[PDB]
């Protein structure tokens, strides 16, 4: 008939964070399941009318539908401030190709509105490829686009258990490209990975690799926005580091140019992660199901493949991938009552100037 | 993750 789901969180990337939905499994006699869902954190208030049928046919393929709304508050997320209100449509099918793996082409619709942009290099150097001159004294400035994409997204999931794994893998690949007709012009790509090899019988001794790859650009002079950039840098990618700090710095324009501590990202990013779990001290082995303790040594680059240093002489190249960011440090986690704790202390052993270290992070329910 | 408060099915 239906379903409502409530979500609650603390993280120390994204503040406090809420998850809400409602669902009718058969809206008003259509067969398609409809449903509202929300999401809201210090940076991001998102919101959604889906309409999805588990089975549009026999073979198993399915057709999703979504409308949203999305307001996101860039200096709330670490990095140079702009403003970003998006919504939008989007068509999916989904192809389950087998119990492991799934795949899902789409198309979509997004208008985006920029504004309170502070004039800085790398996103004046795109809205100059955009056909826009702002001016680079002015606080005061907006720019709109309407987009359509054609979006892919493979799943594989050969893990043996869904919450703390001790072998298999999961692969995440997901890629969009603009479709002609729309004001901006690129693709973008991500890769996730995950592989959990158990060094005993037991598997209360595991070894996880991570990686996360990114890299988007455009295509016929224009770049690909800013607001669709990479990230590195916090409990979720690098360890010890201040959420989103690795990488680019915003140059800002004088209102010559301020090189500056503030994140902007790029439109290429590699996260490698090396993970060592083991038994928790103190704690029986009959818990490693609910508790688990882990040593890592994580890195990651964000680079910016149109950093121009020849006429930026003075500023640090930022299209250069060779500043590999690293940290070593002790993970805890618990699926306690009030959902997964995770709980970390890593030192960063190379770090850039600018980056900022964070080397307390914790996570409480959903985020 | 996901709804640690409430996952309620009707």
């Amino acid at each position: 008939t239906g379903s409502f789901n409530f979500g609650i969180g603390y993280g120390t990337e994204s503040g406090v964070s809420f998850q809400a939905g409602v669902q009718q499994d058969n809206w008003l006699g259509t067969g398609y399941a409809v449903g509202i869902n929300g999401t809201k954190n210090d940076y991001q208030t998102y919101a959604e009318l889906s309409v999805t049928n588990p089975y549009f046919t026999v073979d198993g393929v399915s057709l999703g539908g979504r409308l949203f709304y999305n307001d996101f508050q860039a200096d709330d997320a670490d990095l140079s401030d702009y403003t970003n209100k998006s919504y939008g449509t989007d068509v999916t099918l989904g192809f389950p190709i087998n119990e492991y793996n799934s795949l899902r082409a789409g198309l979509g619709y997004v208008h985006n509105s920029l504004s309170n942009m502070q004039p800085q290099v790398a996103m004046w150097r795109y809205l100059y490829s955009m056909g826009e001159h702002p001016s680079t004294s002015d606080q005061d400035n907006s720019f709109k686009t309407d987009d359509f994409t054609f979006n892919y997204g493979w799943t594989y999931n050969k893990l043996d258990r869904g919450y703390f794994p001790t072998d298999g893998s999961r692969v995440n690949l997901t890629g969009k490209v603009t479709i002609p007709g729309s004001d901006n012009e690129y693709y973008k790509v991500t890769l996730d990975t995950a592989t959990y090899v158990p060094i005993d019988d037991d598997h209360k001794w595991v070894v996880l690799g991570r990686t996360r790859w990114g890299y988007g650009d455009g295509l016929g002079g224009k770049e690909m926005p800013f607001y669709e950039n990479f990230y590195a840098g916090g409990s979720s990618t690098v360890r010890g580091f201040q959420s989103n700090t690795i990488g680019p710095k915003a140059v800002y324009f004088p209102h010559d140019l301020s090189k500056s501590d503030d994140a902007v990202g790029g439109n290429a990013m590699a996260v490698a992660s090396l993970e060592f779990i083991t038994p928790t001290p103190f704690i029986s082995d009959k818990y490693a199901n609910s508790v688990r303790t882990s040593f890592f040594w994580d890195m990651g680059t964000v680079w910016d493949t149109n950093w121009d240093s020849s006429q930026y002489s003075g500023y640090p190249d930022y299209s250069d991938p060779s500043n590999i960011r690293m940290s070593a440090g002790i993970a805890l986690q618990w699926m306690s009552p009030l959902g997964p704790l995770v709980f970390s202390y890593a030192q960063p052993f190379k770090k850039y100037d600018g980056d900022k270290a964070e080397q307390f992070q914790f996570n409480i329910g959903k985020t | 993750w996901n709804s640690n408060v409430h996952s309620y099915r009707f």
